[PDB]
């Protein structure tokens, strides 16, 4: 809620949205993770990728923080 | 020593200083 | 909702974008019966397509519309594409976005000629026209790695690194399939057996699809198929009479590694894997040779991978990881592959538009081919 | 205001970074910006258009390489600019570039424009707090805990002698020649051209920089060594090629004591040594004779500073005691020697303000130039 | 020996020949072998089975194209001493190659092992009383009369500048690039291939060169008339077919300026000229600049000069009288310049002697050529 309680809520709410999400996203960057779907795709999982990102809103989450 | 294996590229197994002899 | 058609030399793998295996399959064949001033009675069709004229194959003249590559008649793949579209998959092409492979350094009248075709006569809204090695690579499950694609009309090499192709290191031979099977017919007359006419040619290339393997040390193989006898098989022709072959077996597939029995004065295909390779950058020559994919209908010979490991290890270093990938499903990789491209999320911008076609023209396929 | 400062060597081909207060270089990545140059075809490829950082070497077969600095001058700007920003990236450092304070390094004799490039490129683009640009010798200095010496270096561009007395910099003493790391390197590609190898492309211009730092050892009396055959050492190629080298071994960094193989009158390093001593005066010589500092990559060839003894001992006057002191860390000097010195308050009482820089621009960093 | 030595001007596409002290080549005829694919069955056929000369020309489709020197390097040492006894048979010239000195042109930059072979060959197989190899720009300068000059030549195989400033070459100024001749009739055979005329055999890959020598014009405005769309002249084949070349014949000699289209960053013509002219001095580059010299068969297309005129007036400075002085007998000038060389009086004490080879070997073949 962009009206709940004080305004220091919404500068930490969105502060730390960058942080988390950044931080997830480094986590998804991480060698072992890109390896699963490295091997998820390599098994013939073809969209494997594609339903990682698609099916998450990491990438419209983080435009939108940024 | 760990801190000079770490890096790409150090000289290992070289001697530091280069001095003429004695006998001026 | 997008449609995925293999147009190649021999047979025409069609289907829907995301299923797994193509709905249509049958061979690419036209044909018309022998006009003689007599009459039929009770209706027929005047040119069978596909299983059509496969069936009725013992009259009729069997003429591909395609060779190496090249459609050689629009008109008959204008009706095998009619066939295709408002017969095996029933449904109008206006509908969905199609999506064609063509072979790569095909030249451009055909790559032009199947837009304007589907474009003015079928009224699509949008094709794209991809290169059959790319979309095995797709199918494979690699970013990097040289498709050795081997169809039946033609036969090339493209390597991929992280998915950007090498335009320049991307070769071409005409010695495929239908070759094999003009050889194999010749060395059949030989042994006693003319299959003259081109409704023997099927008949001689199903023999070819059943008795023939690659043979691992040729010149072993032969030696002992002309001291012993157990490998020489049996084999049933459409009528009661039976055949027996010897030497045919290995002897077919090995134009394809010694191009000389045909005097095409080029290279086999393992080499022609290994010059590709070679064509490349010094530093990506590792993950090719380890990610060599293997493609196409004229692969799928029993022990195959085997001769092209051994051919390309005593060309390639000794300290190189020789590696073959040859998928069981590779009779159907670039169809797999054009369901993988169709339906993935970013190829959306990658189609051609009929209002783009309206606007530019059939010279728009080579800035937005590949 | 100030953070932890941040120290970064503008190596002409490799450059170092790092945080201030720390040991060791931690980002130590090659200087280039290296753009694909084929073709991109299969979706899901490698990300980005420039590729600078560890990711160049792991796909060195696919880009073209570009030297931002040559001879320690910047041509391309834009090239140090994404270098820069690749320093500030989430893969280097994480920073933000409005928050620490910069300690640029430089070869001396650079340029004026060179260092009001820089300025306007770091608080312009980036809008550092505070920023100080020095001479590479001094650095070298801290990071061997002496005060008086003649840092003789050689980067991969540039070599140099500065000579320090008890921490006062003589000017006028200063010997500055541009023959450093990449002309041994590239006269070592003419001669494997002459050897029949071809390298001329850029990822095969960074192999020949491995053989280089791998393969090459300077001489003692090359005609000693010239009149008889030598090793021969079989270096491997990544592809997985064998290459032979020869006398050319050691007759590739000969350039450094001699640019007269490569057609350029000039000094050897001995000369550039001997002569920033006798530039000097004459109560320092003997002091300066036995301190010498070296740093650079470009000493780190075997057999290097014996050689160095020779020459400059057939040189120097009588028995005078020529004392070279080459450490382990020759690489880093010049960054850990700016970890030194970023990591002091004098520091603070030495970079340039923001504001001043606003207020004056290059006057004032070419007043608070030392 | 009291006798005429023999000028051999042994390049990649033509390989000349005749005795010193002449004034056109009496014997020219190319550098390739032909073996025979076929099988003689009627007796009375043609014998030997390696036709070398106008025998391989008259009947190109019995024999397969193979050629020996690639990119000026000689790969088949059995198919140059095949074709250096072919030179002196009685088909060419009936002398004996024991009893006459010779003088054997060479692209500059070789590998040391061309001329140690190629010596080995002439002094061991061969016992010539004397070998003398040579610069092909020192040749042409010799046939023109100038002494300075920048020698910018183009064979089949190997470009390269080298500027002579009143007989003192500066060997590092030489830039020499393998793009010329060959590969722009490969690459033409590509683009035929994109057009839909394919050729395929060796013995075909003559016939692209002729298509190659006749209509193939180089346009000054190179994206310009790229855009456009010309009126597609046509060609006839030796079989009698009708080609229409369409754009290939000004897109495919553009390779000399832009190698990039076959896929190796390198150099163009026009800058490895203005390199070989800028990695001179500064008070040489004007004479140079106004004294430039052509030379090489791939230098004859239509609008070769102008475009070079254009290249060069784009890279060199402003108000520089540049002059472009190309012979009449281009295809002949090192030929010529030879015959001049080897008719000196001062000829004799500039070769190598058998006895000087017999006693040192290929450390005299280094100390006596360039
Ligand atoms: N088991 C088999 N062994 C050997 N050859 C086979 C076998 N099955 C099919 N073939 C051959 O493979 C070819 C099939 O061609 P393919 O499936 O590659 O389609 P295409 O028309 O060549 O198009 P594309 O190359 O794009 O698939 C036929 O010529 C057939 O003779
Ligand atoms: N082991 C080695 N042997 C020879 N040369 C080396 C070695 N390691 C590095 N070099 C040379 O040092 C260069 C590194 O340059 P560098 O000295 O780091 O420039 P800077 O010191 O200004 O960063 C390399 O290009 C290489 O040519
Ligand atoms: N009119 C022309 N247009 C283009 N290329 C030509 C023409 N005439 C000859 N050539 C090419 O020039 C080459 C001959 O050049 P040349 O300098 O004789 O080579 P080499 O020195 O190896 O004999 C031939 O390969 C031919 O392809």
């Amino acid at each position: 809620d962009p009206a709940s309680g004080t305004a220091l809520q919404e500068i930490s709410f969105w502060l730390n949205l960058e942080r988390a999400l950044y931080r997830i996203q480094e986590k998804r960057e991480s060698p072992e993770v890109l390896l699963t779907l490295d091997i998820l795709k390599h098994g013939k999982r073809f969209h494997a990728t594609v339903s990682f990102d698609t099916d998450t809103g990491l990438k419209q989450a983080l435009e939108t923080v940024n | 020593d760990p801190k000079y294996a770490d890096l790409p590229g150090i000289a290992r197994n070289e001697p530091d200083v280069y001095e003429t002899s004695d006998l001026p | 909702a997008a449609l995925v058609v293999d147009n190649g030399s021999g047979m025409c793998k069609a289907g829907f974008a995301g299923d797994d295996a193509p709905r249509a399959v049958f061979p690419s064949i036209v044909g018309r019966p022998r006009h003689q001033g007599v009459m039929v009675g009770m209706g027929q069709k005047d040119s069978y397509v596909g299983d059509e004229a496969q069936s009725k194959r013992g009259i009729l003249t069997l003429k591909y519309p395609i060779e190496h590559g090249i459609v050689t008649n629009w008109d008959d793949m204008e009706k095998i594409w009619h066939h295709t579209f408002y017969n095996e998959l029933r449904v109008a092409p206006e509908e969905h976005p199609v999506l064609l492979t063509e072979a790569p350094l095909n030249p451009k009248a055909n790559r032009e000629k199947m837009t304007q075709i589907m474009f003015e006569t079928f009224n699509t809204p949008a094709m794209y026209v991809a290169i059959q090695a790319v979309l095995s690579l797709y199918a494979s499950g690699r970013t990097t790695g040289i498709v050795m694609d081997s169809g039946d009309g033609v036969t090339h090499t493209v390597p991929i690194y992280e998915g950007y192709a090498l335009p320049h290191a991307i070769l071409r031979l005409d010695l495929a399939g239908r070759d094999l099977t003009d050889y194999l017919m010749k060395i059949l007359t030989e042994r006693g057996y003319s299959f003259t006419t081109t409704a023997e040619r099927e008949i001689v290339r199903d023999i070819k699809e059943k008795l023939c393997y690659v043979a691992l040390d040729f010149e072993q193989e032969m030696a002992t198929a002309a001291s012993s006898s157990s490998l020489e098989k049996s084999y049933e022709l459409p009528d009661g009479q039976v055949i027996t072959i010897g030497n045919e077996r290995f002897r077919c597939p090995e134009a394809l590694f010694q191009p000389s029995f045909l005097g095409m004065e080029s290279c086999g295909i393992h080499e022609t894997t290994f010059n590709s390779i070679m064509k490349c950058d010094v530093d990506i020559r590792k993950d090719l040779y380890a990610n060599t994919v293997l493609s196409g209908g004229t692969t799928m010979y029993p022990g195959i991978a085997d001769r092209m490991q051994k051919e390309i290890t005593a060309l390639a270093p000794s300290t190189m990881k020789i590696k073959i990938i040859a998928p069981p499903e590779r009779k159907y990789s670039v169809w797999i592959g054009g369901s993988i491209l169709a339906s993935l999320s970013t190829f959306q911008q990658m189609w051609i538009s009929k209002q783009e076609y309206d606007e530019s023209g059939p010279s728009i396929v080579h800035r937005k081919c590949f | 205001i100030a953070n932890q400062p941040v120290v970064i060597d503008n190596g002409s081909g490799v450059i170092k970074a790092g945080f201030a207060g720390d040991q060791i270089p931690k980002y130590c990545f090659p200087n280039y910006v290296g753009r694909p140059k084929h073709v991109r075809v299969m979706a899901g490829a490698l990300e980005g258009d420039i590729f600078i950082g560890p990711k160049a070497e792991e796909h060195r077969g696919l880009l073209s390489i570009r030297y931002p600095m040559e001879h320690g001058i910047v041509k391309d700007w834009n090239d140090m600019e994404r270098i820069w920003q690749y320093v500030y990236s989430k893969d280097q450092l994480q920073t933000f570039s409005e928050e620490h304070p910069v300690l640029l390094t430089e070869a001396p004799l650079n340029p004026r424009k060179n260092r009001e490039r820089a300025a306007e490129v770091f608080f312009e683009t980036f809008n550092v707090p505070a920023l100080f640009i020095s001479m590479q010798a001094v650095l070298s200095l801290y990071a061997t805990g002496r005060t008086t010496g003649v840092v003789l270096d050689s980067g991969d561009g540039v070599t140099h002698a500065v000579p320090i007395y008890e921490g006062f910099a003589m000017p006028h003493s200063i010997m500055r020649i541009d023959i450093a790391g990449r002309d041994v390197s590239r006269f070592l590609r003419l001669y494997l051209r002459k050897e029949g190898y071809d390298f001329h492309s850029s990822s095969e211009f960074e192999i020949v920089k491995a053989i280089k730092e791998r393969a090459c050892y300077l001489s003692i009396n090359p005609q000693k060594d010239e009149t008889l055959e030598t090793e021969k050492a079989q270096y491997y190629l990544p592809d997985g090629s064998t290459i032979e080298i020869g006398p050319s071994r050691f007759r590739a960094p000969e350039l450094l004591f001699r640019p007269d193989l490569i057609g350029e009158e000039s000094e050897g390093i001995h000369e550039v040594l001997v002569f920033a001593i006798q530039k000097s005066d004459m109560d320092l010589r003997r002091t300066l004779f036995s301190n010498i500092v070296l740093s650079g990559g470009s000493t780190l060839f075997k057999g290097f500073g014996d050689r160095l003894l020779s020459e400059v001992k057939k040189l120097a006057p009588k028995d005078v005691k020529i004392r070279i002191s080459a450490p382990q860390e020759r690489l880093y000097s010049t960054w850990i020697g700016g970890s030194i010195l970023a990591s002091l308050d004098t520091f603070k009482k030495m970079w340039v303000s923001k504001k001043e820089y606003e207020e004056d621009g290059a006057r004032s960093i070419h007043r608070k130039t030392f």
